[PDB]
């Protein structure tokens, strides 16, 4: 089985490097122009192994039918807000109405994720993001695409979300 | 933008390419 | 079902949606 996930949020809160840390296990820029950068990978769930395809998305947001398209193909969604940034947090709601109306469902894996928790600049409470989560019914989970910390758990929580689906 | 595959490609390196295809696509809109 | 073909160098983006969608509609029927 293949798992289409999407990964949105607000400039900067970290999309793609929790995306880098998914796929290639590091933070720190790498120079490599051998290779392409793969968006592409093979993990055991529960016992069950999967594909995992990874639309990391532009934080520049914009009218598209063709990125509906490619957003309507994913079965889960991260929304990512940054843990230093309480405008990232306030637009989680816009980016779930977004994803329900590309999708035509109120019934839609998504898992709610806190990015750059080793920051000393915390902004938004974990407390506060729990309460939002639980308002949607969509699990929480907390990230440093910096220290890898949470990064496994909030992909692997989605994907038991679309296995629920 | 991603190499195309190639003729000699499996379908796991077609699946790896249609990854890298989509978030170009939805990158450059 | 028929493995579309990579379109080269020249062509459009939307050459590329169409070979992206056609790839997908390939890459679900042989699986
Ligand atoms: N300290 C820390 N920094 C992070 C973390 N995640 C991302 N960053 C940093 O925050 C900045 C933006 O990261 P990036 O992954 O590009 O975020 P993005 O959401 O893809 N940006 P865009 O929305 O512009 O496409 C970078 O400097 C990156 O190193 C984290 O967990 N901890
Ligand atoms: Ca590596
Ligand atoms: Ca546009
Ligand atoms: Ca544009
Ligand atoms: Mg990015």
């Amino acid at each position: 089985t293949e798992y289409k996930l999407v990964v949105v949020g607000a400039v900067g809160v970290g999309k793609s490097a929790l995306t880098i840390q998914l796929i290639q296990n590091h933070f720190v820029d790498e120079y490599d122009p051998t290779i392409e950068d793969s968006y592409r990978k093979q993990v055991v769930i529960d016992g069950e192994t999967c594909l995992l395809d990874i639309l990391d998305t532009a934080g520049q947001e914009e009218y598209s039918a063709m990125r509906d398209q490619y957003m309507r193909t994913g079965e889960g969604f991260l929304c990512v807000f940054a843990i230093n940034n309480t405008k990232s947090f306030e637009d989680i709601h816009q980016y779930r109405e977004q994803i329900k109306r590309v999708k035509d469902s109120d019934d839609v894996p998504m898992v709610l994720v806190g990015n750059k928790c080793d920051l000393p600049s915390r902004t938004v409470e974990s407390r506060q993001a729990q309460d939002l989560a639980r308002s949607y019914g969509i699990p929480y989970i907390e990230t440093s695409a910096k220290t890898r910390q949470g990064v496994e758990d909030a992909f692997y929580t989605l994907v038991r979300e679309i296995r629920k689906h | 933008r991603p190499r195309c595959p190639g003729d000699d490609a499996s379908i796991e390196d077609l699946h790896e390419y249609w990854a890298r295809l989509w978030n170009y696509l939805y990158a450059v809109a």
